[PDB]
C-alpha cells in the first residue's frame, strides 16, 4: 500500500547514501 | 527518545513565560511558545491543542504538561519530515504532486507488480480532492491513517 512504498522508498535511501 | 539538551530547552522556553516562577504559564502563550522551539503551527492546530490542554478552561498549564505536549510535538514533527522526505521520492520529476507516473515507477523500483487498475485505486483513495494526482496533505493524511511509522 502507501506505507509500504514509501517505507521502501525510505529505507532504499538510507542504505544507499 | 527525548533526550537531554533538549529537555532543557522546553524548561528554557517554559520559563521565559513563567518569569515570576509561579510554576505555570498560560494556554494562549503556546503558539509563541512552540515558535520559540522551532515549530510553525497554525491557527486550527493551537485551537485544536489549546482544547486538548486546558480540558479544565484553567488557562494555565503545568511543565509536565507542556513537556508532553512539547515532546509529543517533537515526534509529530520527526514524522511529518519523513513522510515529507518519502513524498519527495515519489515525485522525482519534483512536479509537486505524485502522479499515476510517479507511483507506477515506484512500484516497478520496489520490484512490486500491480496492475494499472491498482495503482489507480491507489490513486483515488489517496486523491481527496478529486484532482487526479497527490498531493503532500493527501500523502500526509494517507500516512496518518495506516499500519504503522
Ligand atoms: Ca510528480
Ligand atoms: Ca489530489
Amino acid at each position: 500500500n502507501w506505507k509500504l512504498l514509501a517505507k521502501g522508498l525510505l529505507i532504499r535511501e538510507r542504505l544507499k547514501r | 527518545e527525548l533526550t537531554e539538551e533538549q529537555k532543557q530547552e522546553i524548561r528554557e522556553a517554559f520559563d521565559l513565560f513563567d518569569a515570576d516562577g509561579t510554576g505555570t504559564i498560560d494556554v494562549k502563550e503556546l503558539k509563541v511558545a512552540m515558535r520559540a522551539l522551532g515549530f510553525e503551527p497554525k491557527k486550527e492546530e493551537i485551537k485544536k491543542m489549546i482544547s486538548e490542554i486546558d480540558k479544565e478552561g484553567t488557562g494555565k498549564m503545568n511543565f509536565g504538561d507542556f513537556l508532553t505536549v512539547m515532546t509529543q510535538k517533537m515526534s509529530e514533527k520527526d514524522t511529518k519530515e519523513e513522510i515529507l522526505k518519502a513524498f519527495k521520492l515519489f515525485d522525482d520529476d519534483e512536479t509537486g504532486k505524485i502522479s499515476f507516473k510517479n507511483l507506477k515507477r515506484v512500484a516497478k523500483e520496489l520490484g512490486e507488480n500491480l496492475t494499472d487498475e491498482e495503482l489507480q485505486e491507489m490513486i483515488d483513495e489517496a486523491d481527496r480532492d478529486g484532482d487526479g494526482e497527490v498531493s503532500e496533505q493527501e500523502f500526509l493524511r494517507i500516512m496518518k491513517k495506516t499500519s504503522l511509522y
